Parts: C-alpha cells; sequence; structure tokens
C-alpha cells in the first residue's frame, strides 16, 4: 500500500504522451515539406488503385519474376527497381500494378492465423522470483540461456560458441513451464511458445511442415527464444492410425533436429523444452553440443517450500491466527503447485466463510484436502 | 559433440569466477558432467544397435 | 437469520440481522423517555458494540441498512448529542457506523451528500474524546472482515484529510466549508490527527502520509519523527524503518515544487541522523545540496571516536564518493587538525584512492591498440584523436605516445587536440605529465596549448585534499594574453574540480568572463568552467556570468556560436539546485530582445524541474510562436533568429532531461517516446530545426539513463545515414559505451557501415570515424552515467561539457572539447582497514521488480559472481553485497551507487 | 483495509 503515487506518475507521462503526439500530427506532421511532396509525386505514379496482392515463385534476375495471383492468372512481372530488386525472396506478398503489372511495392509482413498460435497475445507478468527458489537450478538457464543474450560481453571474453538449448525435466509442480516464460519477459525476445499437444495432429505430413515454421520465425528475428511446452506429448498422445500413429511421430522428431541445429546454420535460437518422459526424445537430441547442459528438477525442501509459500501469502490477506511455520512442516520434499494449490484453495474457505481474513485454520483444512489427492487419489490409500 | 560442450560448459565455470580464460580444471568438472549424464540417458557409444 | 427472539446470544445475533430489539427501539424509546435512565443506557452502550462485532462477519449491505434505519435519526432527533452534555456525547460510538450504513452501504446521491456533513463534524468532537479514536481501532484490528467496513473506514480518514486538502485549494477554511462543516483547527481535531497517525503507523500505514503532503510543511514530517525514532526498535527493526522514510521522499518528487521537496527532506535527513546508518544520513545530506550537513555526520563518526578506529577510514570513503567532489573537499582538513595518519586518509576522501584501484582492474583488462595508422592529409588529422579515444580511461600506451612521428604531422586545431587526445589515454591518473612536458617546451605554441588539454584531463583523479591541485599548473597559461593557450587553460581546470568549489579557483574564474567585451570564440571555455563550479551544490548565482553575457550580447552578434554557448552555461552553473534558479530565471528576463528571448528558454528548464510537466507543454508552445506571427504575413537580425531558432530546440529535449532522472525511474521510458515524436514534428517542417534535433537525442538518452542500451543508438544510425549531420553519430556513442563491447561491437560494426559504404566529402568521414572509437573501452574497462552514483536520480558535473557539445554543427574546434570522457565509475571493491583491492562476492540483477520503490533497490536473491567486476550500468546497476555467511558485512550501503565497499570482519 | 486501496482501483 500507498504505491498511488507511482501509479499517477507513470499516469501523467501516458497523458503528456498522448497530449504531444495529437498536436503534433496537426499542422506540424509532415505537411509543408518537398522531399515528402515531390517525392510522392511519381510514387502514386506507378500506384493504383487497385494493389492486387501477388505471391512470388521464384526470382528472375533481370528485374522480372513469375508471380502466381491468388485469381488464377500468372504474370510475369517486372520490378521498377526503387523497391531495392534482391530484398525480396519467395513467399513473400507482392503488390502489383492496376494496369500492366510491374513489382510496385512488396509487403514485409501478413498476418497468417498459423504464426499467431506460435506468438503471443498475452504478457506473462510473473517472472523471476514469483517462481522463487531453485535458485541452483536457474543458474543453468541464465547462464546459458537469458545472460548470452543480455551480455554477449561475457562469451566474447571466452571466445567458442555460445551455449545452445536446454532441457528441462523433473516431476510436475517444480515450476517448470512457468520458468521459461519469466525469462522471455525480462530479456524481451521474440518468444515463440508452442504446445506439445499440437504438433500432432489427426492430419499428416503438415504436422512438420508445423514445427518447420516455427524455427525459421525464430531464425528470421535475431533474438529467439523458443518455448516447446510439452514434448512428452509426443510419444503418449495420437489420434488415428492413418495420419497419427507411429509415423508421424517418427517425421515430427527428425523435423526437429534439422530445424534446431542440423545443416542449417541459423540464427541463435535458445530451444527450451519441458519434458518429464525423456526417452521421447532421439538419440540425437539428448546428445548435448545442442541442448548443453541438462537440468533435473526436485521436489523443493522445506526451506525452499518457505520461499514458494512466501509468493502466495502476499496476496493472501493476514491475521494473528496464521501460523504458515508448521504447513511447511507437514509437507515433506512435496511439490511448488501443491503449496500454490493450498493457498487458492485456503482463499476459497475464506470465500465460503464469507469473510475477508484468511487465517491458520483456512490453510489447514485445505493442507489436508491437498494431501488427499495424494491419499485418495490413491484407492490403496496407505501403502499395502 | 561432447568434447563441444566441455569447453562451452569450461566458460560458464570461468565466468562464476569472473575470468577472460579457461584452465585446465574447469576442462575437468564439465567432462565429469557431460559424462554423468551419458549414463542417466542411452547412446554413450551406440549405433543404435546392429551392424 | 429469522427472527427466533431474544433468550441465549446466538439467538440475538440472528434477530439483529432483521431488527434488534436492544438497539434502535431501546435507547430512542428510553431517550424520549426518561433522563435518569442515561445510567442505564451507558451499560446497553457495550451491548449494543457486541451486536455489531457480531454481524461484522456479514458480507451483505442490507442487514445493517434497514436495521438501524431509525437509530441513524435519534442522533439527533431524541438523543441530540447534547440533552445531558457528557451523557450522550460518551454515546456516540454506535451511532458512528450507523451513519455510515446509509453513507456507503446505501448508494443514493441525495443523502450520500448529506450525510458526509453529518460524520465529518462528530469525528471531530468526538475524538476530543478519544473514544472515536477506540471505535476504530477495533474495526481495524478487527474480529471478522467484511466488505463494507473496508470501505467505510476510509470513509472516516477521508473526512479528515478532505479538510486539511481544502484549504489549500480554497481561503475559506475550517468550518466554513460545506462538505465537511467542521474544521481542522485547535486541538479539537489537530489532537484528532496526531493520535490516529500513532495508532495507523503501528498496524498499517494510512493517513501518515496524507497528513504530511496536505499540510505540506516541515512541521508535519517533524511530528511523524517523533514516533518513528520511538518505534526504530521495539515495534518495527532499523531496517523496515528506512524503507518506510526513503519511500516518502522518493515518492513525493513530482508532488513537492522546490521549496517544499527541499523541506521535506531536512526531515529525512535527521531521522537518518537520530537512527544507527549513518551511512544514509550522509546520501540525504548531498541531496538538499548544503555543505554544512555533510560536515556534521563526518563528525558525527569521527571525532566521538578517540581511536583512528574503522570510523575514520568510513568517513573518508562516505565524502569520496561524489565524484563532483563537492564532498571531497569539506570532509578533508577535518583530518588534518584530528591528527591521526593524515596520508591514507586524506587521498581516501579525495580521488587519489580511486587512481590505485583502477591498476588491478587494468592488469586483468589488457590494453587493444586496434585504433587507425592512416598517414597525411585529413586522415591524419581523424586517426590522431582516435587512438586516444579507444584508450580513453587510465590505460598503458607509452611507445606510441614516443612515436612523435603523427603528432608532429597535424596541423592547425589538429595540433592542438592531437596533444589532448594523448592526455585522455592517462585520463583520471598522476602519472603522464612526462610526457606532456615534452611537447610543452618545443614547437609550435600550438602543441603547448594541446599539452594544458591534457593536464586538466588527468587531473580530474587527483586534485581534492589540495594535493597535486590543477589550478597550481594552469594559472599561468590562463594569464597569458595569447587566445590558443588561455582557452585551453580554463577548459582544463572546469573539468579538473568538477563542483568542487575552492576559493583560488573561484576567482581565477571571475577575471575572466568579464571582459567579453573583447571578440574572443574560444572564450566560451571562460564561462564553461565558472559554470562548472558552482553545478553540485547551492547556487551563489554569481553577478559575474550574468554580468558579462548581457555585456557580451550588446556587444557582437557576428559571433552567434559563442554567445550561444554562452546561453547555456547560465543554465548548466544553477544546476545543484532549482530553488534559486526561480530569481535568475525573472533577472534574464528582465532584458528584453529577440535574442534575450532565446537565453530565457534554456533557463526555463534548469528552475522548474521535478516538478516540470508544464515545462515540456511550455516548450511546445515556444516552437508554434516563429510559425504564428508568419501566418499573419502571409496571409543584424539573421544572427538573432538563427540563435533564436536552436535554443528552443536544445532546450525542449534539456527539459526533459533533467525531469526523467530526478522524478523516479519510471518516467525514463516515457520520455523516450517524446524525443522520437520531437523530432518527427520538427522534420518535414523546417530544415534548419531537423538538425539540430539529431544531435540532442544521443545526449538526451546519455544524460537521463535509458534502460534498454542495445537497440536505440543503432535503430536511430541508419535512419541519420540520409539526413544531414553526422555529428549525431557522436552523440549516439555517448550512450552506446555502456558496459563496452556488450552495446559497443554493433557501433563500431554499424558507423563502420555508413562510412566505409559512402563517402561525400572528408569531413564528414572524419566525424564517423571518431565516433566508432569512442563507444568501446577493452572488456568495459570502464561505463559511463550521468548519475551521481550515491543518487540515482542525481545529475552529474563533469558530463556537462559532452551536454553543450551537441548544441551546434561541427567544427575542428569541436573535436578539442570532446576527448574529455570524464564522470567514470569506480569498480565496486571491498576495502579493509589497509585497504584490499578485490571484492569478494556481489550480487547482480538487471533491474528491480519493487512496486514499492521506484528509485531502483536490488532485490536480496540475485545471481552471483566474482570479485573484480567494473559495475555494469543500465543492464546490471542492481549491485548487493555478498559476504554474509563469511562474516564480511558492509558498513557502506550500496544500491547500484558507484560506492566503494567497506566491509568489517567479526 | 487502508484509505488508499480504494483509489488504486481508479488510477
Ligand atoms: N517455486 C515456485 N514458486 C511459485 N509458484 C510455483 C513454484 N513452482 C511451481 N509453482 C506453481 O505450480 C504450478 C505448476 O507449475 P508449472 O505449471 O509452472 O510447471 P510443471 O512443473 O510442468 O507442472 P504442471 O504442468 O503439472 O502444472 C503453477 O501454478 C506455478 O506457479
Ligand atoms: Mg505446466
Amino acid at each position: 500500500r500507498c504505491k498511488l503515487k507511482l501509479l499517477r506518475m507513470e499516469r501523467i507521462k501516458d497523458h503528456l504522451l498522448l497530449e504531444e503526439e495529437f498536436v503534433s500530427n496537426s499542422e506540424i506532421l509532415k505537411p509543408f515539406e518537398k522531399k515528402q511532396e515531390e517525392e510522392k509525386k511519381q510514387l502514386e505514379e506507378i500506384r493504383g488503385n487497385p494493389l492486387s496482392i501477388g505471391t512470388l515463385e521464384e526470382i528472375i534476375d533481370d528485374d522480372h519474376a513469375i508471380v502466381t495471383s491468388p485469381t488464377m492468372p500468372d504474370y510475369y512481372v517486372s520490378i521498377l527497381s526503387f523497391v531495392d530488386k534482391e530484398l525480396l525472396e519467395p513467399g513473400c506478398s507482392v503488390l502489383l500494378h492496376h494496369k500492366t503489372m510491374s513489382i510496385v511495392g512488396v509487403l514485409q509482413d501478413d498476418a497468417d492465423p498459423m504464426v499467431s498460435v506460435m506468438k503471443m497475445d498475452k504478457s506473462p507478468t510473473e517472472s523471476y522470483s514469483d517462481i522463487g527458489g531453485l535458485e541452483s537450478q536457474i543458474q543453468e538457464i541464465k547462464e546459458s540461456v537469458e545472460l548470452p543474450l543480455t551480455h554477449p560481453e561475457l562469451y566474447e571474453e571466452m571466445g567458442i560458441k555460445p551455449p545452445k538449448g536446454v532441457i528441462l525435466y523433473g516431476a510436475p509442480g517444480t515450476g517448470k513451464t512457468l520458468l521459461a516464460k519469466a525469462v522471455a519477459n525480462q530479456t524481451s525476445a521474440t518468444f515463440l511458445r508452442i504446445v506439445g499437444s499440437e504438433l500432432i495432429q489427426k492430419y499428416l505430413g503438415d504436422g512438420p511442415r508445423l514445427c518447420r515454421q516455427i524455427f525459421k520465425v525464430a531464425g528470421e528475428n535475431a533474438p529467439s527464444i523458443v518455448f516447446i511446452d510439452e514434448i512428452d506429448a509426443i510419444g503418449t498422445k495420437r489420434y488415428d492410425s492413418n495420419s497419427g500413429g507411429e509415423r508421424e511421430i517418427q517425421r515430427t522428431m527428425l523435423e526437429l533436429l534439422n530445424q534446431l541445429d542440423g545443416f542449417d546454420d541459423r540464427g541463435d535460437v535458445k530451444v527450451i523444452m519441458a519434458t518429464n518422459k525423456i526417452e521421447t526424445l532421439d538419440p540425437a537430441l539428448i546428445r548435448p553440443g545442442r541442448i548443453d547442459r541438462k537440468i533435473l528438477f526436485e521436489n523443493p525442501d522445506l526451506s525452499t517450500k518457505k520461499k514458494i509459500l512466501g509468493i502466495h501469502t502476499s496476496k493472501m490477506n493476514l491475521s494473528e491466527d496464521v501460523n504458515l511455520e508448521t504447513l511447511v512442516t507437514t509437507k515433506d520434499d512435496l511439490s511448488g503447485a501443491d503449496i500454490q494449490a493450498m493457498c487458492t484453495e485456503a482463499g476459497l474457505l475464506a470465500l465460503r466463510e464469507r469473510r475477508m481474513q484468511v487465517t491458520a485454520e483456512d490453510f489447514k483444512q485445505a493442507k489436508e484436502r491437498v494431501m488427499k489427492n495424494k491419499v485418495e487419489e490413491n484407492l490403496e490409500g496407505l501403502y499395502l | 559433440a561432447e568434447l563441444r560442450s566441455v569447453c562451452t560448459e569450461a566458460g560458464m565455470f570461468a565466468i562464476r569466477a569472473r575470468r577472460k580464460v579457461a584452465t585446465e580444471k574447469d576442462f575437468l568438472k564439465a567432462v565429469d558432467k557431460v559424462i554423468s549424464g551419458y549414463k542417466k540417458f542411452s547412446s554413450t557409444s551406440r549405433y543404435m544397435q546392429y551392424n | 437469520m429469522v427472527d427466533e427472539s431474544d433468550k441465549k446470544q446466538q439467538t440475538i445475533d440472528e434477530q439483529s440481522q432483521i431488527s434488534p430489539e436492544k438497539q434502535t427501539p431501546n435507547k430512542k424509546d428510553k431517550k424520549k423517555e426518561e433522563e435518569e435512565q442515561l445510567s442505564e443506557e451507558d451499560a446497553k452502550l457495550k451491548t449494543d458494540l457486541e451486536l455489531l462485532v457480531e454481524r461484522l462477519k456479514e458480507d451483505d449491505s442490507s442487514l445493517y441498512e434497514a436495521s438501524l434505519n431509525a437509530l441513524k435519526e435519534s442522533i439527533k432527533n431524541s438523543t441530540s448529542s447534547m440533552t445531558a452534555v457528557p451523557k450522550p456525547l460518551k454515546f456516540l460510538r454506535p451511532t458512528y457506523p450507523d451513519l455510515c450504513s446509509i453513507y456507503d452501504k446505501w448508494t443514493d446521491p441525495n443523502l450520500k451528500s448529506s450525510l458526509a456533513d453529518v460524520l465529518s463534524i462528530l469525528a471531530m468532537t468526538y475524538s476530543e474524546n478519544g473514544k472515536h479514536d477506540s471505535l476504530r481501532y477495533r474495526l481495524l484490528s478487527d474480529v471478522s472482515d467484511f466488505e463494507g467496513w473496508g470501505h467505510e473506514y476510509i470513509r472516516h480518514l477521508a473526512l479528515e484529510i478532505g479538510e486539511v486538502y481544502n484549504d489549500q485549494v480554497e481561503k475559506d477554511a475550517e468550518d466554513e466549508t460545506s462538505s465537511d462543516g467542521s474544521k481542522s483547527d485547535g486541538s479539537a481535531a489537530t489532537s484528532g490527527f496526531e493520535f490516529s497517525k500513532e495508532d495507523t503507523l503501528r498496524l498499517c500505514l494510512d493517513i501518515v502520509p496524507y497528513f504530511l503532503k496536505h499540510n505540506g510543511e516541515e512541521d508535519a514530517v517533524d511530528l511523524l519523527l517523533e514516533i518513528e525514532s520511538i518505534d526504530k526498535l521495539p515495534q518495527f527493526v532499523d531496517e523496515n524503518t528506512f524503507q518506510r522514510v526513503c519511500q516518502y521522499m522518493v515518492a513525493c518528487v513530482p508532488l513537492l515544487p522546490p521549496p517544499e521537496d527541499v523541506a521535506f527532506l531536512k526531515t529525512a535527513y535527521s531521522i537518518y541522523l537520530s537512527q544507527n546508518e549513518l551511512t544514509d544520513a550522509i546520501a540525504l545530506a548531498v541531496r538538499l545540496g548544503e555543505e554544512d550537513m555533510i560536515r556534521s555526520v563526518f563528525d558525527a563518526t569521527s571525532d566521538p571516536v578517540m581511536h583512528k578506529q574503522l570510523a575514520y577510514i568510513l568517513a573518508a570513503q562516505k565524502t569520496s564518493f561524489e565524484y563532483e567532489g563537492v564532498q571531497d573537499i569539506i570532509g578533508n582538513g577535518k583530518l588534518s587538525e584530528h591528527f591521526l595518519y593524515l596520508a591514507k586518509e586524506l587521498n581516501l576522501t579525495g580521488p587519489k584512492v580511486p587512481e590505485d584501484i583502477y591498476k588491478s582492474h587494468l592488469d586483468n583488462s589488457k590494453s587493444v591498440f586496434s585504433s587507425a595508422g592512416l598517414d597525411s592529409a585529413q586522415q591524419n588529422l581523424a586517426s590522431s584523436f582516435v587512438n586516444g579515444f579507444l584508450n580513453l580511461g587510465y590505460c598503458n600506451d607509452k611507445l606510441i605516445v614516443d612515436n612523435d612521428n603523427w603528432v608532429y604531422k597535424t596541423k592547425g586545431d589538429g595540433m592542438t587536440s592531437a596533444v589532448a587526445s594523448i592526455g585522455s589515454i592517462y585520463q583520471w591518473n598522476l602519472d603522464g605529465l612526462q610526457q606532456l612536458d615534452k611537447y610543452l617546451y618545443v614547437d609550435e605554441p600550438e602543441v603547448k596549448a594541446g599539452a594544458l588539454l591534457g593536464i586538466g584531463i588527468s587531473a580530474s583523479g587527483v586534485h581534492d585534499g589540495e594535493v597535486e591541485p590543477a589550478l597550481l599548473l594552469l594559472q599561468d597559461y590562463v594569464t597569458n594574453p595569447d587566445t590558443k593557450i588561455s582557452s585551453a587553460a580554463i577548459l582544463g581546470l572546469g573539468i579538473a574540480f568538477a563542483g568542487s568549489k575552492n576559493d583560488e579557483v573561484l576567482g581565477l574564474l571571475l577575471p575572466i568572463a568579464a571582459s567579453t567585451d573583447l571578440p574572443i570564440e574560444t572564450a566560451a571555455m571562460a564561462s564553461l568552467a565558472l559554470a562548472h563550479v558552482f553545478v553540485g551544490t547551492c547556487n551563489g548565482d554569481i553577478t559575474t556570468s550574468i554580468m558579462d553575457n548581457f555585456l557580451e550580447r550588446t556587444a557582437i552578434e557576428l559571433k552567434t556560436d559563442w554567445v550561444r554557448f554562452l546561453a547555456l552555461a547560465l543554465g548548466i552553473l544553477y544546476m545543484g539546485q532549482g530553488e534559486q534558479v526561480d530569481d535568475v530565471l525573472e533577472t534574464i528576463s528582465a532584458i528584453e530582445h529577440p535574442m534575450t528571448s532565446a537565453i530565457e528558454v534554456l533557463v526555463g528548464s534548469c528552475a522548474y524541474t521535478g516538478t516540470g510537466d508544464v515545462l515540456l507543454i511550455q516548450d511546445l508552445l515556444h516552437r508554434l510562436t516563429p510559425k504564428n506571427v508568419k501566418g499573419e504575413e502571409d496571409a543584424e537580425i539573421k544572427s538573432e533568429e538563427k540563435k533564436g531558432k536552436s535554443s528552443d530546440k536544445d532546450a525542449t529535449t534539456d527539459g526533459k532531461n533533467d525531469d526523467e532522472e530526478e522524478e523516479k525511474e519510471a518516467g525514463i521510458v516515457d520520455e523516450l517516446a517524446y524525443a522520437v515524436l520531437g523530432i518527427a514534428l520538427i522534420a518535414l517542417g523546417e530544415d534548419i530545426g531537423k538538425e539540430m534535433s539529431l544531435r540532442h537525442f544521443g545526449h538526451l538518452m546519455h544524460y537521463g539513463n535509458e534502460h534498454i542500451r542495445r537497440m536505440v543508438p543503432l535503430a536511430m544510425g541508419i535512419v541519420s545515414v540520409s539526413d544531414p549531420q553526422m555529428k549525431v553519430f557522436d552523440t549516439l556513442t555517448r550512450f552506446s559505451h555502456d558496459a563496452d563491447l556488450e552495446v559497443s561491437m554493433n557501433s563500431i560494426f554499424a558507423m563502420g557501415l555508413c562510412g566505409a559504404g559512402t563517402n561525400n566529402a572528408r569531413l564528414a568521414q572524419l566525424l564517423r570515424q571518431l565516433a566508432s572509437y569512442y563507444s568501446r573501452e577493452q572488456d568495459a574497462l570502464f561505463i559511463t552515467r550521468l548519475a551521481q552514483g550515491l543518487l540515482h536520480l542525481g545529475k552529474g558535473t563533469m558530463t556537462m561539457d559532452v551536454f553543450n557539445d551537441a548544441h551546434v554543427l561541427n567544427k575542428v574546434t569541436l573535436a578539442s572539447i570532446l576527448t574529455t570522457a570524464v564522470g567514470l565509475v569506480s569498480p565496486s571493491f571491498m576495502l579493509k582497514h589497509h585497504q584490499l583491492f578485490y571484492m569478494l562476492n556481489a550480487g547482480i540483477r538487471p533491474k528491480f521488480i519493487l512496486a514499492l520503490n521506484d528509485e531502483g533497490e536490488p532485490i536480496k536473491v540475485n545471481v552471483r559472481v566474482g570479485q573484480a567486476v567494473e559495475t555494469v550500468g543500465q543492464a546490471g546497476r542492481p549491485k548487493k553485497i555478498t559476504g554474509w555467511i563469511t562474516q564480511s558485512t558492509p558498513v557502506l550501503l550500496n544500491h547500484g551507487e558507484r560506492a566503494e565497499l567497506e566491509t568489517d570482519e567479526y | 483495509a487502508a484509505p488508499y486501496a480504494a483509489k488504486l482501483k481508479q488510477t
């Protein structure tokens, strides 16, 4: 409490940005100077009316190309030669003139819904120290994933090629999924995130083409972190038997080797893999020199469980009742998702009261329910 | 490719100490790390069996 | 829940959810019957309380709203709150929730108005009893919580907060408001505020910050001090007490104009002097910019301790931190009187001990010689400066300096700057003087002048304590009637002492720049140095600089560049405070020429800073006005107009620059955006204004310490290949230098492209070359900031000659100025009681996560690294001390400050 | 509940 002033400071600058930008546009933008006005005269001469998108099949080096249009006639197009002749490559979308087709210009970016899936639409606001603890297994992802991108300085000093890739694994609820999202928030490098269960389709051959796309975007964007969330979901998941199945699983694995390093020699991609079944992965992927140091996760010990429970109780209202220190004691080498579920359920017990004090009693009732998912989803209960 | 990762993991032990150089010692630790992981997995000399 | 009458306590709770039988009927019926029954009501007061306490469990507005609706009337209808005077007054306890049940838990506008006013009077009169205080207290510490009291208690605090706020907006004050109807005055409501503050600090932090602000005086805080210095240990620990206090001052910088801001900082300084940590005390003593406050903390560790102890070594350290050297001067001399060991102590306060530590760092880094080796014509001129620019900081390149061939083949002003760059090889060192002497006794007067440039630059690392002070050598050269010699002399003096006021220094710089009837274009330096001495500390506002600017402007307009430097020198002089700059603004505005209007707007930036949000818009109106006058028309003077245009563009950036540092670290992101659209608004308007705007942008980033340091200079560089002025590249690399070879690799490649790919003139090529070598020193030898490294919102002194140089188009004379690169940040190190040259461990973070501070504090997790690191710039500035398990505990807190660490083993 | 919690929501 009392961060109001920081909120108003921030706000004030937002008001100042809105102001200056609006007023600047209005008769001081770029309306009254001849290096815009006379340049656009002859820009519009060779531009439409219709600008008729093409697809760039192949270039010819004489200032021509063969386009195939979405409207189905081909054109052997010229190229005006102010848009930079060779700066356009197959798969680009081209602006053709309303009359005789010249490449008027070239569009960089054409939003497909297929790179929407990879690309983010939300910001992962929980970053470093909201996954707090495992501070010895975060020096193998912020001394080889985050840190080389932030400082190439340290890695110029040793010379050789910087770290490449990591594989995360361990027991569920060790924060594995969020760790990756938390280092990519801070660097602000191009965060692609792809789920493991979308690589497997009930259609064949277009599975590996999807995976091939993901790394081409990474290589196109110089600072690159690709989170492949879940690649244990490639050996336990299958649909039909004619387009999923074994053949699909083999193909996708192999595509990924070429992409990640293989023969491509592409831009620096850090790969982060969440898995906990580490024999669904090639014997050409879990050798290092593609994935360098390997990260094991164990369930956090008792003093690390104090740190995990301290993230959660800054959000919780507290009482003179509350005893945090006994909530850790009952737990023995347990996961950080149990601790996260206890406090969320403790707030569900508060809500039921219809009170806004969360007490020790609400946490302990929720602790017994959280250990009930481990003793009664086990129908033997006490080990027979 | 194991030996290609001796140097980089030796470059990480150099950086904790703050060096611009690597020595023999940090290659010992690096080698020990890669060897333990090989046991932890399969493909250590493997052809993927047969001839 | 339903009505099951009055038996056990359980069914009474369920009865009163619908309707009390023991509150609303009874008190009213009783009160309008007998007044001997007031004894009986008093016993039922406690009964009434319990039923509220039980029904805070419930979360619904309705079971208080309707239930107590007729009790809310009874307050004035029967009780009247004065029928038997003490007896009803003391019974207003249950009645205070009842009014609020209609205010807050019912939303009807006619009543939301009416009962705000009833609530304010009865809070004030019943806080005289102090029984309103206890009602409040049992609700903040509750028995059970719900939505209603969580919004209702905010209403209680706001009645008080409200009245006080209205006395500043309106002159109506106290009970003449019609939205309270209750005064804040006397010891009727004043005694209510103090009591509330005490209770609310203890369990939360509520009305405590509002009281300080709305009173707006140093008094309000001095009342806070009483409570908090008591609470420093038993209530809450020392450390936490510090976090409240510094949170208040940092937070309210956009909220207090200059005299209100310093008045609050008096009290922060005072609390810290009272508490344990005198390292926190000294830091606020600089913040005010008082000599006086620095001394007392210095005496405070030194004098009561009879033996040399860690305590004298600590004293010298605290003063050394300022590279302005305001503290460096003050802290020396007290040691000579005391007489322990003079020789170590005095050096430690001055910047000589920082010479020693750079050597250990340097041994690791090495020296790289990859600088240009071109011979003859203009290509000689470019290369001879560039060697100096690759070896900035303290470095070794002795053999190349002894290679006098290329030095002698420069001509013109090239000779002056060629020798100057040699001096920047030994920037911040004593040694090198011998190489300079060589050139000083031989060949043309031009190289002799350049030797003096090197002496000034080297003297930044050794002057204070009045140990080999720069003044001594350079005074003979000031006197010399030759312009080349004199200009170089006073430029070296101004750098060397930066903010350090010393008398010999001050008075040399007065008869010069007071004869500006003479046309000397290299007498801008005359005022440059004089301006600097003021910077870092409370302004004298010397009548000598103001006088010679007005005379100069009258005398000449042909040297518009000279008067333009001088216009800036005045605004740069006034840095060190923003209170005093208000008076001199009007003095500058008294005189009126179109030429005088130019000088006004630069100084308006310096004056209005740290609340300057009006200032920014003001410099945009200023932009409109040339076109405004001209429109009417469309439907000697040449120099004066041209000055008018350039000052305005410089001023816009300068205003933003002061503001973003002082007002938290958060505004820095936004003001980066303002500059980019600013270049855009002038661009494809007027051509002349565009050129000025390119060069200012690079030093705007360098001044403010922008967060992202990879992206921006490099994006800008490509765009500016097409546009005029390659001098922009020089200003981008001042920002890029950062931790060297993080960003700086891309600077050499990029700037190398624009230059190597296309040539159009050998002049344009010269600028592009120089920029490329400046950015790096080998493997982050140094970092550059304008931040003090004691305050992170602070601003420097030695970097302001860099800030000057973006104003004007390029010259070979400008090349002479730019070699200076001082304002260095020391590599963090743990110095023992003999002074050890290595640290142990430190924590590094890129940035803070704290949303309850914004100046930046390192978190306590970090990633740990070894010793002998230079303090990484923006992108690594958080530093935490690591060493606690080994019993090494810092005495000298460091928060990404420059600070030299000191540790005590146990 | 502090007197500021009400007003952080609006900013
Ligand atoms: N150290 C921790 N501190 C805070 N929250 C944690 C920590 N470790 C895990 N959690 C929480 O546990 C939950 C599950 O962890 P996460 O999704 O990050 O990856 P995982 O280990 O793959 O587990 P799963 O996918 O089975 O949930 C999340 O809500 C996460 O915030
Ligand atoms: Mg998960």
